[PDB]
């Protein structure tokens, strides 16, 4: 609610993550 | 707790789809959203960022029910459920809608094995 | 609450199997065990009566997790979860095993809509 | 328990119950 925060999506099967 | 809303938001799910034009990512399948001690569980989570502006993101969670958890500074967790969870990051509060429920916990215990006595006896009567 | 362990036990599920050797009944599919305010939820519940001796029944619930609820005399509910609930009726306690957790609730509220602040609020005060 | 209590099995599909 102050500075924007990163949002990270992770796929459960592959364990690969990305910022969205 | 103080500082949760300054933490990164982590979202894990079985499936993810991207809506380019609409600025929307949709998560389905045992979706877990965490931000510090905040935890939301839902069957479907929609993340929207209107106009691409960082900070204005909106997180909507749907389940039967979706659930909510956060630890408070005073040490007591808060927990709840509802058909829908609405969390605008710019607003620092969540909205539970549809058969909504919230509770506070004042004591707990963890372990491999817990034994709990189910028999109380506040009164006894004799002959 | 006082008197819970003197109540009948109701066990509802989607499917039930009777061991043809007797003394074992198995429940599967959204099993709910109720005894007064006690409520156990599980995917499978096995009820055994060793030697046909009533009062010595054992109720085992299995779940991912199974869950437990009871109201206490003092007004605060107790809630727990674990991979297995083990309730010997003769012993008046429940054993939670496997990633076991138990908690006591001191306040709650229901609504069609509930707002909750996820940021702590700061003291509001000022001098002249 | 202080004394044995009845145990009732209930089928959700049919509503039928029986003592076990």
């Amino acid at each position: 609610g102050s500075k924007p925060v990163p949002i990270i999506a992770c796929n459960r099967k592959t364990g690969k993550c990305t910022r969205i | 707790v103080t500082g949760d809303t300054d933490q990164p938001i982590h979202i894990e799910s079985d499936q993810q789809s991207l809506d380019m034009q609409g600025n929307v990512v949709t998560f389905t399948g045992n979706v877990i959203v965490t931000q510090g001690t905040i935890k939301i569980n839902a069957d479907k989570v929609v993340v929207t960022r209107p106009g691409g502006e960082q900070g204005k993101e909106v997180i909507d969670g749907y389940g039967k029910p979706a659930t909510f958890y956060q630890m408070q500074d005073n040490g007591k967790p808060v927990e709840g459920h509802a058909s829908q969870m609405h969390y605008e990051l710019a607003k620092d509060f969540v909205v539970l809608t549809g058969n909504a429920y919230l509770q506070q916990v004042d004591s707990n215990i963890k372990g491999d094995k817990i034994t709990y006595l189910v028999k109380e006896q506040k009164m006894q009567a004799f002959s």
